[PDB]
């Protein structure tokens, strides 16, 4: 369907009809918003080659990207299935610690710094998966790693330390 | 072989027309309320 | 959502609209009792105890008080004026925030919002006081054309100076960008000329030239009575407080401080009406300090040197953010 | 070092009797490779509107006010050299466009270019600009000082969208690094 | 009484300062953001001052072939 | 047997009713009738600015809110000006005595059918719509195209200072014309 | 179809009109406020910014075309003393 | 539409069709065959069709009144509630979706 956004929609219509068996199924990722968010930078960094390969797919069939990279597509859902599943034999507590205080916090990352410092420390030493952000100015400490965020509504405490892999306490 | 009677009155309809709102455009110009039946 | 989207909406305005004709009427009350005191007078001191019932008598006698329509007034555009103002004044309430977002509109664009809606109410004002067909109504209703050519365009420069720096036109944003400094502060001439657009864009004194009293009878009001002068007076005192919400909003950052959510939404309620009863008391004090200007001055007075100040820093402004690379991102983030 | 592919973007081509070096030229390569002759001819013709209102005022005196005429000439004086400037800018910018005689313009294009190759930096250089911002800019000034006469335009832009093949720049430089190398193999 | 600018720059432009501040003071402050685009970016680039790299708005599709990966293909669902 | 197509009412996250545009639709032709038939030049600009009002509430309806809002910003003060040029240039006494008569009816009916005739083709399918088998529009939603959705006064603000800025350079010039022109004629001499 | 609707109010309110000039410059407002409509609807069925831009522009014109007439027209009543058109 | 430029600040979604079209012209029509352009008539209906969707509104018709019709007469055996079609794909309420899928 369309992707104008609507103004007078009062009305949902569904489509109870099954791919076609000539289709392979992939169980969908079950997670909402706030999960998929804290584990943004942990998909990313084990799943870029297959988003990248899927994208690049779309970019090598303009207008039949739906239909002709539909394997690449089952490949990334699994890919981020198996993260998510990581996360979740490992990171448990912390990873609902996160989450949870970015569905209090509209979703904003600084506001919940001190939750990512402790889930991205667990995740590092578990999983092995380490978050990048690429282009930071390299003068300035990484906003991610800054000890004061002057966004946040509720100062970062000064017990609560910032997690830099490869450095110990 | 074309129906002229038919095809008149086609004619007149076209022409006849437009004097229609050249006659509207007298009535409209006039300078004394006569009505719009006038 | 939890309960329905009607009575979410239904207890929101009311939360919003009860509270602030509360607060209108208190602002009638507490600038007749700070100039007394500035007068070494007393104020209201026995329409209810320490006179905190002296707004409802008034309130109260004018819906009591016989309305009269001049035979030479054209009557429905007397009676359409001054229920324009109320509406289209009481309207910019409508995009406060007293919260992050807490609103009742967030709206993207909520600056234009209340841009479009003060200068609709002043129509009425001008309607208002043509239609009376009286000479001094009419010489009042021309002074207030006179003002709005001289204050919109003062406010509309000093406002897209402060978008500059928030880069949003949505109100929560701006008070958010300001976690970083108050916009008082970068802004400080913006500050000063905003609030005198205010000042201005609110007939308040030493801009009162549309209703003065040592000129002009009432000036538009001249032949209002009853609940129609009672709509002009809650549309007049309703645009005092909005317009120091609105001076608060862009550069006193807003509700920045200075169960669990509700102690917090208090916190941000009590702030922004700290900033905001601080900036009430600047409009009285000033009623009180200085001489009428004259309507002429005023529009020079604008025209000639508030106008070309601000064009001037609309071309310095981005040029120290280009600079500085502090050009701030558009996309919705804050 | 060869990128492979030499025209990026599609460009307009027009009939001209001149090779084309740059349908696009930055304001500095405009000003290094005017020629002599462009200074001559831009401040002459700087000096012909104010020249023009002296004669006009001793042959027909405008009988103005006291202040008046130097009043004019200040303007006259602004706009012949405002005139004469895009009159200087124009005959060098030609050269680059194939519109006018440049064979000298061409030479120092093939070395210039091909020092920047073996340099390994970019042709038309780096810009803080981003890439489809640099399109823009490209697209808006390429051609452009055929309109002088109403909306002048400069580029001040280093972008890569200049509608010239670079193919011959590498083609070149690879051979001046190979004779390089040969010469100092004997010794 | 009042200078020309033309016969006495700096004498107009105290004249100007005292006599007419809120136009003569629009024209320093205006003036001042061209200044400020000439000297600012070239000292700040001097004392190492950075420009950020602009931050994407749209998914930044990567260059060349594609990779060819091998993994989390179908039979790996079940 | 098999359902397979389920209409369902949009709990909450749905849009406004289309019902309103029908409001604002006849009570826009409404206004623009009385701007002209009316005998007092200020009611004739009431109606005026009521007209912008009502056009201006149906583009912020379907989601145009910056032009619906500048077009209300920037056409109240312009609708105010007019207003001050009535009260000098005009009698408004001989002018609500300035009575019309119909003889301009019938030209009304012929130059308006005819008009509109012709018209009604020139303009496109993506209108005419909605003017017991009815369309429905369908619309679903895309993340490549959403990571920063712009506000459209950012949209235009993206292009209207690069891509288009001839637009802007000559619109300058006729505003400078009017700024110079309409003041030129109206100075007074001294 | 508003726009159709409105644009016809506007010619025959500039042609049929009979009382006065500010209404003859009100009518051509009127026209120009049709056809942007036409641009700003045609514009969001085709996912255009350009038509929005297009509308921009032709409200800053319509501003300076009325400030030009209202200049004119106190030109011409200083010296007529009448803006009103008359008829027989 | 023909810009590329579209309302979110990302392109117009009748851009693809427009660029297309060129390629198109430009690629076939010349000066030495004049009819090349005969290749783009297909190309400049989708153009139209992307712009103004006269052809899918007409689809649209036939399929909904055919649809309709043959819903209208098939036999009924219970509708599945809002509610129910509220329920599909929960995560308790397993019951629910089945009814609505009839699985
Ligand atoms: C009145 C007085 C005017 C003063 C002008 C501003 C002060 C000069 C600022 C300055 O020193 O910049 C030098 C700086 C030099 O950079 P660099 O590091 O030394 O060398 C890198 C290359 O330049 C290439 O660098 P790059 O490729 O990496 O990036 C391209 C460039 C991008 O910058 C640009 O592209 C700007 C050029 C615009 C196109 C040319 C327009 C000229 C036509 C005029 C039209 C007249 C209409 C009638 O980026 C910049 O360099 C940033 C420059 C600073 C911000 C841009 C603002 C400058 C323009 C100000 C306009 C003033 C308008 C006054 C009103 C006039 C009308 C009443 O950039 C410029 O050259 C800007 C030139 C602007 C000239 C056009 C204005 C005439
Ligand atoms: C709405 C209230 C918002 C709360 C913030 C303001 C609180 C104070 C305003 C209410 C004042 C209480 C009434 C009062 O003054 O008592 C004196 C009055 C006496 O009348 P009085 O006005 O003549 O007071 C006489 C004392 N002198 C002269 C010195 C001022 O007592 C009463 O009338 C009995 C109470 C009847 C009114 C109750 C409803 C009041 C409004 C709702 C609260
Ligand atoms: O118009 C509504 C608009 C609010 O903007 P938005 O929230 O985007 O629109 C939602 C519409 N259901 O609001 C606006 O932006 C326009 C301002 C409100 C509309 C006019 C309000 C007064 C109407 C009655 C006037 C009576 C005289």
């Amino acid at each position: 369907m369309a992707t104008r956004k609507p103004a007078f929609n009062q009305h949902v219509l569904l489509d109870t009809t099954p791919l076609p068996d000539s289709i392979p199924k992939v169980k969908e990722i079950g997670a909402s918003s706030a999960p998929l968010l804290s584990a943004s930078f942990f998909i990313g960094a084990r799943c870029k080659d297959y988003n990248d390969d899927y994208m690049q797919c779309k970019n090598e069939n303009p207008g039949r990207g739906e239909f002709e990279c539909l394997k690449e597509g089952r490949r990334v859902t699994r890919c981020a299935r198996s993260v998510l599943k990581d996360i979740n034999t490992h990171c448990l507590e912390q990873f609902r610690a996160h989450w949870q205080c970015l569905d209090n916090n509209n979703q904003q990352l600084w506001q919940c710094r001190p939750a990512e410092w402790k889930l991205n420390k667990c995740v590092y030493e578990n999983l092995k998966l380490e978050k990048v952000i690429p282009d930071q100015p390299k003068n300035s400490t990484p906003v991610h790693l800054r000890q004061r965020q002057i966004f946040a509504h509720h100062a970062i405490p000064p017990w609560e330390r910032p997690f830099i892999p490869g450095q110990p306490e | 072989p074309k129906d002229a009677v038919h095809l008149g009155l086609k004619g007149a309809a076209v022409v006849g027309g437009i004097g229609l709102l050249f006659a509207a455009v007298r009535t409209s110009l006039a300078r004394k309320n006569v009505g719009p039946w006038a | 959502m939890s309960y329905s989207q009607t009575i979410n909406s239904l207890v929101e305005v009311v939360l919003v609209l009860v509270p602030s004709l509360v607060g209108i009427a208190y602002v009638t009350v507490g600038e007749r009792k700070t100039m007394g005191s500035m007068q070494r007078r007393l104020g209201p001191n026995a329409v209810g105890i320490y006179g905190l019932l002296q707004a409802f008598a008034d309130a109260l006698k004018l819906l009591l008080k016989e309305y009269v329509g001049p035979t030479q007034a054209n009557l429905v555009l007397f009676f359409l004026g001054p229920v324009i103002t109320l509406i289209f004044s009481l309207l910019g309430y409508a995009v406060i925030p007293y919260g992050p977002g807490l609103a009742v509109n967030d709206l993207s664009t909520g600056i234009l919002y209340m841009l479009a809606v003060s200068s609709l109410a002043t129509y009425g004002i001008l309607l208002a006081g043509w239609s009376a067909n009286s000479k001094y109504a009419f010489l009042g209703s021309l002074r207030s054309t006179a003002q709005l050519i001289s204050y919109e365009l003062v406010l509309s420069s000093s406002i897209l100076l402060v978008i500059m720096l928030s880069g949003s036109l949505s109100l929560t944003v701006i008070v958010e960008s300001q976690r970083a400094i108050w916009y008082i502060l970068p802004l400080l001439p913006v500050f000063i000329i905003f609030f005198i657009g205010s000042v201005a864009e609110t007939n308040r004194a030493p801009f009162d030239l549309a209703e003065a009293e040592s000129e002009l009878v009432s000036g538009f009001m001249t032949e209002h009575a009853a609940v129609i002068f009672v709509f002009f007076f809650l549309a007049e005192y309703g645009s005092i407080v909005l317009m120091c919400i609105l001076t608060s909003i862009l550069f006193l950052g807003g509700y920045l401080l200075i169960n669990a959510p509700t102690v917090e939404g208090s916190f941000y309620g009590l702030s922004l009406g700290v900033k905001t009863s601080i900036l009430i008391f600047v409009f009285i004090w000033t009623r009180a300090s200085f001489p009428r200007i004259r309507f002429d001055q005023l529009m020079s007075f604008c025209w000639t040197v508030l106008l070309p100040i601000l064009f001037a820093l609309i071309v310095l402004v981005p040029c120290i953010l280009y600079s500085f690379n502090i050009f701030p991102v558009n996309i919705s983030l804050l | 070092n060869t990128p492979t592919q030499t025209y990026q973007f599609p460009s307009k081509t027009v009939k001209t009797d001149y090779p084309l070096i740059d349908n696009d030229p930055h304001f500095t390569r405009v000003i290094r490779y005017a020629r002599p002759s462009d200074y001559a001819h831009g401040l002459a013709a700087a000096a012909a509107g104010p020249a023009a209102l002296w004669l006009m005022e001793r042959i027909s005196p405008s009988q103005v006010g006291r202040g008046g005429f130097a009043k004019a000439m200040r303007l006259a004086g602004f706009i012949g050299l405002a005139g004469g400037f895009l009159y200087f800018y124009q005959r060098s910018i030609l050269r680059f466009y194939g519109m006018s005689e440049n064979a000298r313009e061409v030479e120092m294009d093939m070395r210039e270019m091909t020092d920047r190759v073996k340099a390994g930096l970019p042709l038309y250089g780096e810009s803080r600009l981003s890439p489809a911002m640099q399109g823009v800019a490209a697209r808006q000034s390429r051609y452009s000082a055929l309109f002088f006469g109403v909306m002048p335009w400069f580029n001040f832009v280093n972008h890569n969208q200049h509608g010239v093949d670079t193919a011959k720049y590498y083609q070149q430089a690879e051979r001046e690094l190979e004779a390089e190398r040969l010469a100092r193999e004997q010794a | 009484t009042t200078p020309r600018f033309w016969s006495t720059p700096l004498k107009y432009c105290r004249w100007a300062a005292r006599e007419r501040p809120a136009l003569f003071f629009s024209v320093v402050i205006g003036a001042l953001g061209p200044v400020t685009l000439a000297t600012v970016p070239p000292l700040r680039r001097l004392i190492g001052d950075v420009d950020a790299a602009p931050i994407p708005l749209t998914y930044p599709i990567p260059p060349g072939p594609r990779k060819q990966l091998k993994g989390y293909d179908d039979d790996t669902e079940d | 047997s098999q359902i397979s197509l389920l209409l369902l009412k949009e709990i909450y996250t749905n849009g406004s009713t289309h019902i309103m545009l029908d409001i604002l639709s006849v009570l826009a032709v409404i206004s623009g009738i009385c701007v002209i038939i009316s005998k007092n030049p200020i009611v004739s600009v009431l109606h005026l600015i009521g007209l912008f009002a009502y056009v201006s509430f149906y583009l912020i309806l379907i989601g145009l809110n910056f032009v619906g809002l500048s077009y209300l910003i920037v056409y109240i003060g312009a609708v105010s000006i007019l207003f001050l040029f009535i009260l000098m240039l005009i009698n408004i006494r001989t002018s609500e005595l300035q009575s019309n008569t119909s003889n301009s009816i019938p030209l009304t009916i012929l130059v308006g059918i005819i008009i509109s005739s012709f018209l009604f083709k020139m303009l496109p399918y993506g209108v005419i719509i909605s003017n017991k088998n009815d369309l429905f529009f369908i619309t679903s939603k895309i993340w490549d195209g959403a990571l920063a959705e712009n506000n459209h006064i950012s949209s235009i603000g993206n292009i209207m200072y690069t891509n288009y800025n001839v637009w802007l350079i000559l619109a300058s010039f006729i505003l400078l014309l009017a700024m110079v022109g309409a003041i030129v004629i109206t100075i007074k001499p001294r | 179809n508003i726009t159709l609707i409105l644009f016809l109010i506007g010619i025959l309110g500039f042609v049929l009109n009979r009382k006065n000039i500010i209404l003859m410059l009100i009518s051509i407002e009127i026209m120009l406020l049709s056809i942007t409509f036409l641009i700003l609807l045609s514009s969001l069925n085709m996912d255009d910014i350009i038509g929005q831009t297009y509308a921009i522009y032709i409200i800053v014109v319509a501003g300076a075309e009325s400030a030009i007439g209202l200049g004119i027209l106190v030109a011409f009543y200083r010296l007529r003393g009448s803006i009103a058109i008359e008829y027989k | 539409m023909a810009s590329g430029y579209g309302l979110n600040g990302g392109p117009s979604r009748c851009f693809p069709f427009w660029q297309e079209l060129l390629a198109c012209y430009v690629t076939n029509s010349s000066e030495d065959n004049p009819d090349g352009k005969n290749k783009c008539i297909p190309v400049m209906e989708d153009y139209y069709e992307c712009l103004h969707h006269r052809k899918e509104a007409a689809r649209v018709r036939a399929l909904q009144a055919a649809y309709r019709e043959a819903e209208a007469k098939k036999l009924q055996e219970n509708p599945p509630t809002a509610g129910q079609i509220r329920n599909l794909g929960l995560l308790n309420k397993e019951e629910d979706t089945k009814k609505v899928h009839c699985a």
